[PDB]
């Protein structure tokens, strides 16, 4: 229901979604706020690489977990 | 000299149980007494988004002298010269021998939410902080937003965070764990997720057992190695039958265009590693050399490769089978030679018709009924080693 | 009005359809005929990923050439 | 080859016997390959009073190959390029196995005071120099006055003022001297000086012995340290309570915020020299402890952090005692943690009060009678440990 | 018309005086009543450290309040 | 009567004052040709720290006695 | 990791066995993981002629993880920004435990022939890339001829020519070669050049051996060195009288002006070297000696010290004869001292009176008769050291 | 007749010259295509400084041998 | 009309001749008193090294000093 993303400047977001959303619209969510485009977002939760098109209860992702962002920022 | 060089292990030792998520440091390769830092730049300040590296050296007595630190990435701050030094005096009168870098950078990190325009070692930002601050404010994001926002730096940054991430994930997982009943699972998952407990129900029903590796990204690889190999401690047949393909590897590698001298180091993991399979030893003995952290990593390293290998010499079968606009070579070094980058289907299928053998997937995601659903590969061999596939995660399940 | 699937498991597996037919429809057609479920699906057409809810002659996919399948396996 | 590092340690042997004040080097911590020299602009040359670093870096194979030598600090000369190198040919073209770097950097020395405008590396410095000669002053002086004489930099030049001081007091002085009579103290002084010899009359008149520290700003705390251990090597009561006050003092100032692991170090230095109390040594074994400078000082260290934590603990009783405008940890950080800071009456009472202990100083000034006052702190609590303080020093007295 | 004096000894010590002495005398009026001689003496009266010349009311020091005694102890 | 105060640039000054003066006194001497503040001074005889206002007859610098200026450049 | 170093040695071995002309790297003295590397530009492209120096630094866990590697000299390129960094991507995304540092740098030497304007890090020269070519070689082309092409740095280039010549020349030949008769310099020769041949019968006339030195500008002293040490092995009393000459000697020029610590170090050499003649070693012994390359080089630099020794003392018997403007002191810093420098007459008639001893000289060039001229130095000694003198080299012949 | 010398650049450059001929010869043929003056010229064959002056059936250069150019250029 | 040679060797030769000689004649002339032939010789009239095409009285040479005799020795 509420989850807690940790980004690369050691700042935390928090962020309102159901464990049945996508991660596609997490991505979103976080672009509503940042601005940071789902393109150049990648999601990270324990150990475990997150793709865009499967949901948090996949992932067992539960309430109050923290999964990290980092950036892919388009290379060279 | 000699307790100096004990001292720093000490302090490496503190900032390394606690990571300092925005100002963290360390040594550069061979040398203790040369560090260096990354800093971001703290939100709610001109200098957030930009990644500040400092430099660093140690006396030759530590701690009866503190340490020289200085910015190596232009910044705006009344008490930062444009030369890199600061002037913060903890540096240099109030210095005691009962701190810790960590206090350093850590009230760096303060010096740059609340700067200090009474004690200024450049006197226009201070006269600039103390007057005008929206001037001060874009003047110093623009002083980001070149020197320290430019393009490669963020990489370092960026791989901090994964360094950051990789190894508290190392500190709750280990590489490979022991073996456990499945019956664990249970309790990683929640109550309100019944769909997964009716998974697990039914995995309960073919595996007695379960073998859990860390989520480093090489999940697939860890965990195909350690069950293969101990599975080999059983077949003698199959011991000497797969021996000889690994042997055979080498050489069909490099006559692959592989340079030999690199992947020789790699090779020689792989063959101990069989070498007390040969000789068997207890299945923990085993174990103990997979959780060793550069015997595994090395290992892994050379499944990659294998895994490359086989994809390069059968770049016709699998070309038009690649997701995207990517050739079979440009695959290999995006999607597979380097560490830590994900593994796929194609990945699986290559490596065991590489070592030329057979390995059981049991998926288990969201299917509606109990269904975990096996996946033989290559279709019909049947499997002597077995795998769980969670989304995102690989292990290995025992019947 | 049928097509061709090539699994890189060695194996060729071929089905019937009309070119009108959605992805999903699909699918499910080699969930019948093999049976690996279709949250488990992933096809490509010479390159190019398929979506779920796009027709055949959407992607024009002209009855006669052959779309590769490969399982959704990503992790680590 | 090892002949090479065998020989940089006989060069920095040459340089350690004669310091050349302006022009001196030295290694980097642990490399001896990597050195770095501080060199002050010469008297009657526009580069006076500004400080030049220069990096130095030794072939592999010395001395057949000459030092790579360059300017890390801007500079204004013909012979140095804006780039930092210089055009010194005797490290280059010249160069022979014979020569020390005294040699190199001595003639760097002599290439600021005098140029050599007829082999530029830059050729507008020369012709500047060849042709206008107050600009080429000008330039140089601020080319000194912005990128040698600011800030920061001067520390290092002023730091080795006080490693040239206190090293040559250390040739003088040892850290605490043999036990002596004090009729050494007439010695000392001058025949017109005689309301001190009749200071050190009345002196003769309490205590019959005197042991000397080393004038290095930590005094007090040398003393107080070798005359307390010493004096329980008598009273065992008073040994074990002591003993216990010690050990609780650790984590007293780690619950009291002090980092554990950093003043753990200290801690043990503190508990040894208290063992071999405890088991009864000779003074001497016990001096001959002392005179070991890291233990010494590591000692020094852990009674400065305790007058900090007592202090801390007590910070009403004193605050408002505290001269000017600081706070109780303020003046901690400033004038008692640090090493080789002086100490005074505050720091006295308060170290005493957090042993719980008793001690007498005896004040010898310009006082007009014979009189040395004697201080017995706390109040009233007879003392079995003496010291003596004469400005600016302490040392111990025997009775 | 008197102060106070706090000696960090643990130790209270009053005298007596008038507004307009300086601080010499001051220091010699405590000389009598502990015996610390003045050459020895420096007192802070919240602070700020006295000087010799100047006198009580020139320092403004009201007579209720007290100023805070220490010994010139300063060695090293 | 007379001393000799070595700076940080390895170059000495020589200085006429009378043991009976300050030390307040000598660091304005220093003054009066250097310049260098007595604010931005601080004295060293013999290991032993100078208080600006004792004498020299107090800390035992006798004719031809050689003492450091180091400077204390106000920091930061 | 020690796997790491372990394996940066495996790479520089590969880097060495095959020496990449243009691009080449190397560690930086002691340190393992810092290394620099000098690259010139390529033929055909702007950056021709000009040398790019780049420093290197490894990961502490190598090769898990990509070396850091950037020009430390500035470069016009749409890849490299003028920050210094590089932006081919195998350094980053696509990196590889299976690569060698020789593909990254030969990447790089890739990187400048071909560069890469579609994926910038400058855009603005991607731009002028793609666009206007005359302007973006010709900026390259100053850019080169400041920063790279600028004086100094080609002195490291010029030196690596140097090494990369003499060690191959060491390859070919050793340092001091067997006792082999003269009758194989008729196979060096031609059959066009009948003129040597009649040298070389002529030289058979007098002599029965030869012993053949490496032509490193040290062929004169090596020569003499092996020659006269084993002529020593007879003679006793002229054995006792060269040591205490040689005892002499080091003094004799300490109080000649030569720093006595730097000089100590060949001096033993020298004497040790004495030492087996005195205690009659097997020539093969000594030629052992003098094989092993830092005995022979050190005893070299003393044997080039002294004739500049004896050269300073007699500066008014010299002066004059100086070929050039030079002094005394000059010649001998210049053409002695330094090490690999080419010897003349001087030196040899020098040397000679130094350690008062004769030698004979044969010259053999293009003298019209068969006529190979002895040179008996200084005149009428009988000469028991017998030296070859080819044009350009020295080397040591037998009666 | 013909020999080889291998400059700084890595680069070889082959020239045509007689035994006969003088070294100072050989650096001006040089200088006719490089341009680099026989000045900051020297060269080096098999470990043997040349002299300007001599020729090359002097110093045992044959038909097809391999010499080294390096640059003096005039230093400082 | 003649002048003196000095060879390093300890010794001093002296020969006869005219001052409108070339150099190469005189060498030879010192070839015929010592026999050291002119291919290895090298004079230099005080400082200066003459060439054998020039003459005596060319390079000015008066005839009663004594220029210093250097054999061709260059090697390594």
């Amino acid at each position: 229901m509420q989850i807690f993303v940790k980004t690369l400047t050691g700042k935390t977001i928090t962020l309102e979604v159901e464990p049945s959303d996508t991660i596609e619209n997490v991505k979103a969510k976080i672009q509503d706020k940042e601005g940071i485009p789902p393109d150049q977002q990648r999601l990270i939760f324990a150990g475990k690489q997150l793709e865009d098109g499967r949901t948090l209860s996949d992932y067992n992702i539960q309430k109050e977990s923290t999964l990290h962002l980092v950036l892919r920022l388009r290379g060279g | 000299g000699a307790m100096a060089l004990k001292r720093i292990h000490k302090e490496l030792n503190d900032l390394a149980r606690d990571p300092p998520a925005q100002c963290s440091a360390g040594p550069v390769g061979d040398d203790m007494f040369h560090w260096q830092a990354t800093i971001m730049g703290p939100n709610d300040s001109p200098y957030q988004g930009g990644v500040f590296f400092l430099t660093i050296h140690f006396p030759t007595d530590y701690p009866f002298k503190p340490p020289k630190v200085a910015f190596t990435t232009r910044i705006y701050h009344p008490n930062i010269n444009s030369n890199g030094s600061i002037s913060l005096d903890i540096l240099r009168s109030q210095w005691s021998p009962a701190l810790t870098i960590s206090k350093v950078l850590l009230s760096i990190c303060s010096l740059l939410c609340d700067p200090n325009p009474d004690d200024p070692l450049v006197p226009e930002i201070a006269r600039i902080y103390k007057t005008d601050r929206e001037k001060y404010n874009r003047i110093a994001r623009e002083w980001t937003q070149k020197y320290a926002m430019g393009g490669s730096a963020y990489d370092e940054a960026i791989m901090a965070q994964q360094d950051r991430i990789q190894q508290e994930i190392a500190v709750q997982n280990p590489l490979v764990s022991e073996r456990l009943e499945l019956s664990v699972l249970y309790k990683e998952y929640a109550e309100d997720d019944n769909i997964y407990q009716q998974k697990i129900k039914d995995l309960h029903k073919k595996y007695s057992y379960i073998r859990k590796t860390r989520p480093d990204g090489n999940s697939f690889y860890r965990a195909f190695g350690f069950s293969h190999l101990e599975a080999l401690l059983d077949d003698s047949k199959e011991l000497q039958r797969f021996k000889a393909v690994s042997a055979k590897s080498k050489e069909d590698l490099v006559s692959q265009g592989f340079t030999e001298f690199t992947i020789e180091d790699f090779h020689n993991t792989f063959m101990d590693l069989i070498e007390q399979v040969e000789k068997q030893t207890s299945v923990a003995d085993l174990l103990a050399s997979f959780n060793d952290q550069s015997t595994s990593d090395y290992l892994v390293v050379y499944l990659r490769l294998l895994t490359s290998g086989y994809l390069q010499r059968e770049s016709k079968f699998f070309e038009h089978f690649i997701e995207g606009g990517r050739t079979v070579k440009e695959f290999c070094q995006q999607e597979v030679e380097p560490m830590c980058k994900e593994s796929d289907h194609i990945h699986i299928i290559a490596l065991a018709q590489a070592l030329s053998v057979s390995i059981q997937v049991e998926y288990m995601d969201r299917g509606e009924g109990g269904t975990t659903n096996p996946h033989i590969f290559p279709e019909g061999s049947e499997p002597k080693v077995y795998l769980l596939y969670r989304p995102g995660h690989y292990d290995i399940l025992y019947k």
